[PDB]
C-alpha cells in the first residue's frame, strides 16, 4: 500500500536535522536584526 | 555634532559637551575653577607660539622672564596620558517635526592625529567635498554628490 515507506522516513530524518539546524540559525538572525529595536530607549524631553 | 559625540563616544569623556551641564554651571565653585587651572594650566602642557615680525630669540627671553615655572618632582614634569575613549556604533534621534529642516550626521571612528593615513582621508574628503545653496558652480561641480544634490 506504500512502497515509498522506507525512503519517506529516511527523508523525514534528514528533514528533522536540517529543520532543527535551520530554525535555530534563522532564530538568531531574526533576533540579531531586531535587537536594534529590542534594546531601544526613548525619553520625552518637552521644552521648558 | 554634540549629539554625535554624545553617542559615538557614549559612556566616555569625549561624549561630553565643552560648555558642560546646566547643573555644573549652576554649582561650579571658585575652588573648582581654581583647581582646574592649577591641575591643567601647566608649563609642560602649554606652548607659546607666535608668528610675524618677531625675533625668536627675544621671544624666548620674554618667556624665560614671565613664564617662570618651578618643577621639583617628576609629577609636575610629566604629561598625563588619557584613558581611551570607546567608539560605539549607535544612533540618537532627536525629533521635532516643528523645525524647518532636518540635520543628519554620520561617522565612523577616526585614526587620530598621529597616523599618516589622516592625509589620505583628507584627500578622500576632497573628492566628495561640500556644497550649499549659494554655490554658483551648480550642476557642473566636480563633486558627484554636489551634482546630484
Ligand atoms: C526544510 C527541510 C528540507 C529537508 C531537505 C531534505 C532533502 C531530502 O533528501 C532526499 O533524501 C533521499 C533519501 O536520503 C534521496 O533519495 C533524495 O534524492 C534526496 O533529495
Amino acid at each position: 500500500a506504500e512502497p515509498e515507506h522506507d525512503q519517506r522516513k529516511r527523508m523525514g530524518l534528514k528533514m528533522l536535522l536540517i529543520s532543527a539546524l535551520l530554525t535555530s540559525l534563522l532564530y538568531y538572525m531574526k533576533r540579531h536584526k531586531w535587537s536594534v529595536l529590542k534594546s531601544r530607549k526613548m525619553a520625552y524631553r518637552p521644552p521648558k | 555634532f554634540d549629539y554625535l559625540h554624545a553617542t559615538a563616544f557614549q559612556g566616555t569623556a569625549l561624549a561630553r559637551t565643552v560648555e558642560g551641564t546646566t547643573e555644573n554651571i549652576k554649582h561650579l565653585t571658585r575652588a573648582d575653577l581654581a583647581s582646574y587651572i592649577d591641575t591643567h594650566f601647566k608649563a609642560p602642557r602649554m606652548v607659546l607660539a607666535a608668528a610675524g615680525g618677531i625675533s625668536h630669540k627675544e621671544l624666548v627671553d620674554a618667556a624665560r622672564q614671565h613664564f617662570s615655572g618651578v618643577s621639583f618632582t617628576y609629577k609636575e614634569d610629566a604629561v598625563p596620558i588619557l584613558p581611551r575613549c570607546r567608539f560605539t556604533g549607535s544612533e540618537i534621534r532627536a525629533r521635532d517635526d516643528a523645525l524647518p529642516v532636518a540635520h543628519v550626521a554620520l561617522a565612523v571612528e577616526g585614526p587620530g592625529w598621529a597616523d599618516p593615513d589622516n592625509v589620505v582621508l583628507h584627500v578622500a574628503n576632497a573628492i566628495i567635498g561640500r556644497y550649499d545653496r549659494t554655490f554658483g558652480g551648480g550642476k557642473h561641480l566636480s563633486s558627484r554628490l554636489a551634482a546630484l544634490a
